[PDB]
């Protein structure tokens, strides 16, 4: 399906009242969680959460939880090291996050790579698309920009992003090809509420998607309308497909003036509907 | 530092047919941080048997999960998702409409 | 495939 990305993502919170920050990875290919780490949990290990992983050997669950457990230690610092140059307490809890990972194209070559830090939710520190550089968001992060330059770590990242990144995503996309390959266009359809005698709502629904990004727009007389309308944030129906749907309010009489326009990478050409039940 | 506070959908996974099994969705998203308190109710009371997703978040750095469990609709039966977290005064409820 | 063997500190 055109062009791909692997990410991951990584969160941790400080548990100041007992023990160690609460840790929590997952891993992505494009809208796939392929890939977990909890460190509640009671296996201590990186787990599979599709099937395409599991054919993985010994050795990658090995590796790949010898680094996640590195990358939480990492964290576990890092929140301390926080607090002090922020002035805070040691009686809250603080988080940190950090998602990294790689885009290739249809042509499934590296198109471009991503690493980003926070602190309590705001940007901290980032790799600049150049993937040689930084972006530090205040006087704290510009202290780790020196720490990390002098350290090379963007010539590390970079090699990593450039190279191992694409290469495995090319090996799940192709291990995982009957799902991870294949676009589920958008199971289509619209409803009719009466407001009152004499306006109604359009709902149209765009249901068992994939990948999760779509367009829906309404047109009266075929031009675009948002005014009365509202959309929905697109959300996952559970079994790995999305949902989505847009509504609009017309004079009842007038439902057939209005157009859904559906787009979305498993439809070769958009679709289009309107009432005429 | 920064608190969002949740945005909720209640949904089912399938169109909802009286009788006939499903699983309903509780879709927590938008907030920070990442504490978070979720319950599906089925008139007024607690289910047991709900799974969640793990943790992630958005470009925003806001997180999001999935509550879920298998659910059989009625005519009459009321659904709900009950949400807490550090930016609500109260538990949030929101009821299910099968047509939203 | 993670990236490794691990990250700096901040
Ligand atoms: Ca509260």
């Amino acid at each position: 399906m055109g062009s791909h990305s692997m990410r991951y993502f990584f969160t941790s919170v400080s548990r100041p009242g007992r023990g160690e920050p609460r840790f929590i990875a997952v891993g992505y290919v494009d809208d796939t969680q392929f890939v977990r780490f909890d460190s509640d949990a009671a296996s201590q290990r990186m787990e599979p959460r599709a099937p395409w992983i599991e054919q993985e050997g010994p050795e990658y669950w090995d590796g790949e939880t010898r680094k996640v457990k590195a990358h939480s230690q990492t964290h576990r610092v890092d929140l301390g090291t926080l607090r002090g140059y922020y002035n805070q307490s040691e009686a809250g809890s603080h988080t940190v996050q950090r998602m990294y990972g790689c885009d290739v194209g249809s042509d499934w070559r590296f198109l471009r790579g991503y690493h980003q830090y926070a602190y309590d939710g705001k940007d901290y520190i980032a790799l600049k698309e150049d993937l040689r550089s930084w972006t530090a968001a205040d006087m704290a992060a510009q202290t780790t920009k020196h720490k990390w330059e002098a350290a090379h770590v963007a010539e590390q990242l970079r090699a990593y992003l450039e190279g191992t990144c694409v290469e495995w995503l090319r090996r799940y996309l192709e291990n995982g090809k009957e799902t991870l390959q294949r676009t589920d266009a958008p199971k289509t359809h619209m409803t009719h509420h009466a407001v009152s005698d004499h306006e109604a709502t359009l709902r149209c629904w765009a249901l068992s998607f994939y990948p999760a990004e779509i367009t829906l727009t309404w047109q009266r007389d075929g031009e675009d309308q948002t005014q009365d309308t509202e959309l929905v944030e697109t959300r996952p129906a559970g079994d790995g497909t999305f949902q989505k749907w847009a509504a609009v309010v017309v004079p009842s009489g007038q439902e057939q003036r209005y157009t859904c326009h559906v787009q979305h990478e498993g439809l070769p050409k958009p679709l289009t509907l309107r009432w005429e039940p | 530092m920064i608190q969002r506070t949740p945005k909720i959908q209640v949904y089912s996974r399938h169109p909802a047919e009286n009788g006939k099994s499903n699983f309903l969705n509780c879709y927590v998203s938008g907030f920070h941080p990442s504490d978070i308190e979720v319950d599906l109710l089925k008139n007024g009371e607690r289910i047991e048997k709900v799974e969640h997703s793990d943790l992630s978040f958005s470009k925003d750095w806001s997180f999001y999960l999935l509550y879920y469990t298998e659910f059989t609709p009625t005519e009459k039966d009321e659904y709900a998702c009950r949400v807490n977290h550090v930016t609500l005064s109260q538990p949030k409820i929101v009821k299910w409409d099968r047509d939203m | 495939r993670q990236f490794g063997p691990d990250f700096p500190t901040i």
